């Protein structure tokens, strides 16, 4: 992450973020809902970071430095550049409607009344089909993606070294590899718990709860499609084994 | 410190999501609670044995069962968690949460966690569940449930008052760490 949405976000909730005589000025229920978006906003920046890992510091490291055989930084990282495409483009948004919200004179105090139809558009035409698309495809080379790296890290010496190196200082605790495929396949699913919170708390415009209930939705028509695509691959896997599915 | 996984499996009104919170924060959250939790890897010592504990839920993949395994791979251990206020979420316990558990992680240890242990005694939950026909779950239905299922072991804990919870991690990293 870049330190300026890191600090935007560094606070445990929106009612710490903002300033004390900004907080005092709204509704309990207004509160109640900024936090929840302010959760969801927060996740999706740690989620870009997570995508961040996987490109930068994990895949062009082994490409920049090992000796792989072709196909093998693919395996393990699958799909890697057009999830970061997607969630870096859709956290995107949901800045730059935080910062279209700010007052004048601050960085940090700011409503949002309208997330729902951001997450419509989120979740509806060329970019549902392209999450749906690209989340069939992952999920079903997670466990190929797994068994490839513990082969590696078993056998290859200096791929046992890179992954010390890189993954030795305390700011990568919680983002190994194997750590990272996790974090990002359950990512999809904490969009509806966000969502139907976010929901529970804006019905005080009734357009607004309308189009929570429209995104709400989507984000589980999308789920439905993802889940009923996923075929794990595995490596050697003989044709018969699969057309005796 | 050896590194060991953990997950955490039981119906949506188990309380899951909160119990992981709590202990990673060492803390009952005093101005927001998290919707969701990412992951955590916590430093514990159990008698004397330094770990690394990750911490998963699998909060939102209940509808979802291809999705819901990829959970799974190479779990160490397996919190199997209901509500002390949910007779319902102690019934899905033994023919839906524990076929799952022992299909996909073969010989890890189950420890049963009877969660919210603080509304046992709460008049309000006992009328509600009065109009069900029902009452708290009680510790010998908690611990039946759980030799039934061949767990490890059954414990319980509240997130809101933080009773039990350091306990139910401590048993869950020696569960961990048997051969």
């Amino acid at each position: 992450s870049m330190e300026m949405d890191e600090k935007d976000f560094a606070a445990d909730s929106w009612s710490l973020a903002v300033d004390s005589s900004f907080l005092q000025q709204h509704k309990k229920e207004v509160m109640k809902q900024q936090d929840v978006i302010y959760e969801l906003i927060q996740t999706e920046l740690h989620h870009v970071r997570t995508l961040k890992i996987m490109t930068r510091l994990f895949r062009t490291g082994m490409l920049e430095e090992l000796h792989l055989e072709p196909g093998v930084v693919q395996g393990l990282f699958p799909c890697v550049d057009e999830l970061s495409d997607i969630h870096t483009r859709f956290l995107s948004q949901l800045l730059e409607r935080r910062r279209q919200a700010l007052c004048p004179g601050s960085t940090r105090n700011f409503v949002i009344h309208r997330l729902g139809d951001l997450l419509i558009s989120q979740f509806s035409g060329p970019s549902a089909e392209q999450m749906c698309k690209t989340y069939s495809e992952f999920c079903s080379r997670h466990s190929k993606a797994l068994k490839l790296y513990k082969e590696l890290y078993a056998r290859d010496k200096r791929f046992q070294q890179f992954i010390r190196k890189v993954t030795r200082p305390a700011v990568l605790k919680r983002h190994g590899v194997q750590e990272c495929i996790l974090l990002v396949t359950q990512r999809i699913t904490k969009y509806p718990l966000l969502i139907s919170r976010i929901l529970q708390h804006s019905h005080g415009i009734e357009e607004e709860r309308q189009d929570l209930t429209t995104a709400l939705g989507l984000v589980k028509e999308l789920l439905s499609n993802v889940d009923e695509g996923i075929y794990q691959l595995e490596k050697g896997a003989r044709l018969q084994e699969i057309y005796n599915r | 410190a050896i590194r060991k996984k953990l997950v955490i499996v039981g119906d949506g009104a188990c309380g899951k999501t909160c119990l992981l919170i709590v202990f990673s924060k060492d803390q009952f959250p005093e101005v927001y609670v998290p919707t969701v939790f990412e992951n955590y890897v916590a430093d514990i010592e159990v008698d004397g044995k330094q770990v690394e504990l990750a911490l998963w839920d699998t909060a939102g993949q209940e509808d979802y069962d291809r999705l819901r395994p990829l959970s799974y791979p190479d779990t160490d251990v397996i919190l199997m968690c209901f509500s002390i206020d949910s007779p319902d979420s102690l019934e899905n316990i033994p023919e839906k949460w524990t076929p799952e558990v022992k299909h996909f992680c073969p010989n890890v240890p189950i420890i049963l966690v009877g969660n919210k242990k603080d509304l046992r005694n709460d008049e309000h939950t006992r009328r509600e569940l009065a109009k069900m026909k029902q009452e708290p779950v009680k510790p010998e239905e908690g611990r039946d449930m759980a030799n039934r299922i061949g767990a490890f072991g059954y414990m319980e804990c509240s997130a809101k008052t933080k009773d039990g919870v350091r306990e139910v991690f401590e048993m869950a990293t020696r569960a961990a760490l048997q051969a």
